[PDB]
C-alpha cells in the first residue's frame, strides 16, 4: 500500500532503542503533547517548548531528546539528515513513524505565546523574501492559484485553504523518483537549493519558521501520512 | 500593523552558515529585491516607478544587433541547471523559459506562471524594434515591470549578452518553431 512503511517501522525501532552514553530510548521524549505521547504531536508541530525556550519542529525536537535523554551523538545526523541508496536516515524514519501516530488527525498548530507568533511572522516574511541571482521567493511559485511549473501544478501556499491543507497532509511523503521517504527539512533544502540560495542549515531557525507558516496556512488539513508521490 | 522586524536578517544570517566561496552576497537583498519582499510582490504605483528608474539604467545593450542564434537559444530555453551549490563547476546556465512559459507550440511540457510566448515574433510582425523590447525584457524585466516574477537574467549574471541574443532569437527568428 506504500513503500514508505519501512521508515515507519524503522522509526518505531529507534524510538524503542536505547542509545547514547545514558543509553536510554526516546520512549520518554516529550514532543509537545506530554512525555512519550506520540498521538497528534506532528499535527501540532512546529511549536514552543519551555525546556529550550523557543519554537521547534519535529527534527529539532528529536535531536534535543537524543542529546539530553539518550545522550546520542547527533553530530553525524545533522551532517547526513537525508538518506541515500544503501543508507537510511534515522531522521526521516522517526518522522515517518511519529507522523503516522498523527495519521487521521487534523493539522492544528496554534499561536499561543510571544515566541510562536513572532516565529510565524518571520516565516511569512521568509516566504515573501526575494534574494539571490534568480530573485526567487517561495511566493514567486506559490503566490497564486491554477499555475504550474512545466507540467507540475503549483499549490497555493500564500493563503489558507485547500492546496496548503492537502500539501502538509501529504508530508512527510514517499517520492518514487528517488525511492526515498522525505521530510519537510529536505523539501526546504531542495527548494532553497533550486532558488540558487546557499544550502540552509538542517533543523535551522529559518526552516522551522517557514514550516509553522505553511502548517498554519494548512489548518484543518487532515493528515494522511506518509503519502505516495 | 504586524510590523515584521529586522529579526529576519539574523534568522537568515544564523540559519545559512554553510556558504560556498563568495555566497554571503546571495543573502543580501538589493534595493529592488527588498521592496518586492516587504510588499508581497504588490508594489504601489510610486514604488513600482522608482524600481523601473533604477532597473532600466542597469540595462546594457549589445554592440551589434539584438538577434543571435535561435538554435542555440533553444538550448538556453531548455537548460534548468546553473548557479546552484549542487551544480558542479563549469555548469552553463540557462534561462529555463520553459519552466514558466509556453514556447514551441509543438512542445507539451511548459509552465503557466508566465505568459504564452508562442508566435511572439510573428504576432509582433518580426519587428526589429519589438525585439529590442524583448531583449531588455530578458536582460532586466523589472526595468519594464516592477516586482515581476521573471528573473532579471542579464543584470544578475545568469545570462550572458550572447545568451540573451540567442534566446531572443528563439522568440524572434522567423524560422524558429516558436514562430511556426
Ligand atoms: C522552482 C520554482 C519553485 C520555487 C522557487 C519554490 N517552489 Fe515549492 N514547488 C515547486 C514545484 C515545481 C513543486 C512540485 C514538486 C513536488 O512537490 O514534488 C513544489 C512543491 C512544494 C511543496 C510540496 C508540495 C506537495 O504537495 O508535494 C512545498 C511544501 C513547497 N513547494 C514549498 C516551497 C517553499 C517553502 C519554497 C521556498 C524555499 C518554495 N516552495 C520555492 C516550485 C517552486
Ligand atoms: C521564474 C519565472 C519565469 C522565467 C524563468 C522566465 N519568465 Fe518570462 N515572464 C514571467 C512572468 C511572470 C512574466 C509577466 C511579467 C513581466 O512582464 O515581467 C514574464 C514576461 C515575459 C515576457 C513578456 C510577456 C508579454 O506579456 O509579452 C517575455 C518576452 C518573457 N517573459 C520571456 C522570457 C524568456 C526569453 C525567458 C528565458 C530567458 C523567460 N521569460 C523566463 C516569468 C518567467
Amino acid at each position: 500500500a506504500n513503500p514508505g512503511f519501512l521508515n515507519v517501522d524503522r522509526g518505531e525501532v529507534l524510538w524503542s532503542e536505547p542509545r547514547g552514553t545514558r543509553n536510554v530510548s526516546l520512549e520518554t521524549c516529550d514532543l509537545g503533547e506530554g512525555p512519550g505521547k506520540l498521538e497528534g504531536a506532528y499535527a501540532h508541530l512546529p511549536r514552543y517548548f519551555a525546556d529550550t525556550g523557543k519554537v521547534m519542529d519535529l527534527e529539532q525536537r528529536l535531536l534535543w531528546c537524543m542529546e539530553t535523554i539518550q545522550g546520542r551523538d547527533t553530530k553525524p545526523l545533522v551532517a547526513k539528515p537525508f538518506s541515500g541508496p544503501g543508507r537510511t536516515s534515522d531522521m526521516e524514519d522517526l518522522v515517518a513513524f511519529i507522523a503516522n501516530k498523527s495519521d487521521g488527525v487534523k493539522i492544528k498548530v496554534a499561536l499561543a505565546t510571544p515566541q510562536e507568533k513572532e516565529m510565524y511572522a518571520i516565516g511569512e516574511a521568509l516566504f515573501f523574501r526575494r534574494s539571490s541571482i534568480n530573485d526567487f521567493s517561495c511566493s514567486t511559485c506559490h503566490g497564486a492559484a491554477g499555475k504550474r511549473i512545466r507540467l507540475q501544478a503549483l499549490p497555493q501556499l500564500d493563503v489558507p485553504g485547500k492546496d496548503a491543507q492537502l500539501t502538509m497532509a501529504t508530508w512527510p511523503t514517499y517520492r518514487v523518483s528517488q525511492s526515498a521517504l522525505r521530510t519537510m527539512q529536505h523539501r526546504m533544502w531542495d527548494m532553497y537549493r533550486q532558488m540558487r540560495m546557499p544550502a540552509p542549515d538542517y533543523a535551522s531557525e529559518a526552516v522551522t519558521a517557514l514550516t509553522l507558516y505553511l502548517t498554519k496556512q494548512a489548518e484543518g488539513g487532515e493528515l494522511k501520512v506518509p503519502s505516495i508521490k | 500593523s504586524a510590523v515584521d522586524p529586522a529579526r529576519v536578517d539574523a534568522v537568515v544570517k544564523t540559519s545559512f552558515t554553510k556558504l560556498p566561496e563568495g555566497w554571503e552576497s546571495r543573502l543580501q537583498q538589493d534595493e529592488t529585491q527588498r521592496i518586492c519582499s516587504v510588499t508581497r510582490n504588490n508594489p504601489s504605483p510610486e514604488q513600482a516607478a522608482a524600481i523601473m528608474k533604477a532597473e532600466e539604467v542597469r540595462i546594457k545593450f549589445p554592440a551589434g544587433p539584438v538577434l543571435g542564434s535561435w538554435k542555440d537559444g533553444a538550448k538556453v530555453a531548455q537548460n534548468g541547471r546553473g548557479g546552484q551549490f549542487s551544480d558542479p563547476p563549469g555548469t552553463v546556465s540557462g534561462g529555463n523559459c520553459y519552466a514558466c512559459h509556453q514556447l514551441d507550440p509543438k512542445e507539451v511540457s511548459y509552465g503557466t506562471l508566465g505568459p504564452s510566448l508562442v508566435g511572439y515574433g510573428r504576432e509582433r510582425n518580426f519587428s526589429a524594434e519589438d525585439a529590442k523590447i524583448a531583449f531588455a525584457k530578458v536582460y532586466d524585466a523589472q526595468a519594464s515591470l516592477a516586482c515581476s516574477s521573471m528573473p532579471r537574467f542579464g543584470v544578475n549574471g545568469v545570462l550572458t549578452e550572447q545568451q540573451i541574443k540567442d534566446v531572443v532569437a528563439y522568440l524572434f527568428d522567423p524560422e524558429s518553431p516558436v514562430n511556426k
